[PDB]
């Protein structure tokens, strides 16, 4: 089939949840 | 042991609920784990791990030093056969290379002949 496609990660400047 | 995060990384969550990590330091964010680095092959030919193989074991002799024990063929020997491995190994590859030059170099001249050859008919 097709595979989901690539995914970044939030970047930096911005929120974050920790 | 289990490595800690180096100074100056945060985990976060996605909203996937997904690890991240975060690198204040460089101002960056990744999905890679940074003790990735140590921890994970670098390749897919890459092993981590330098284990003498199943039959092979570590000696120390007081009189001679380190040395090692092959338990399949009831040897031993100095050299450490990892070593030796990646030495037979290298020194394969460094002269398959070393005749395919060869080859080339011989088949490139069995050509520049036909030419130089005709060449010096002219010179009668």
């Amino acid at each position: 089939d097709r595979p989901p496609p690539y995914v970044a990660p939030p970047s930096y400047e911005g929120p974050h949840r920790t | 042991f289990e490595l800690p995060l180096p100074e100056g990384w945060e985990e976060a969550r996605d909203f996937d609920g997904k690890v991240y990590y975060i690198d204040h330091r460089n101002r960056t964010t990744s999905w890679i784990d940074p003790r990735d680095r140590y921890t994970k092959p670098l390749t897919f030919a890459d092993c981590i791990s330098d284990e003498l193989p199943l039959g092979w074991e570590e000696a120390y002799d007081p009189q001679v030093g380190d040395y090692f024990i092959d338990h399949n063929t009831k040897t031993t020997q100095i050299e450490d056969p990892r070593v030796q491995w990646r030495r037979e190994q290298e020194h394969m590859l460094k002269d398959y290379l070393v005749v395919a030059q060869e080859a080339l170099s011989a088949q490139k001249e069995i050509y520049q002949v036909k030419q130089q050859r005709l060449e010096l008919a002219q010179q009668e």
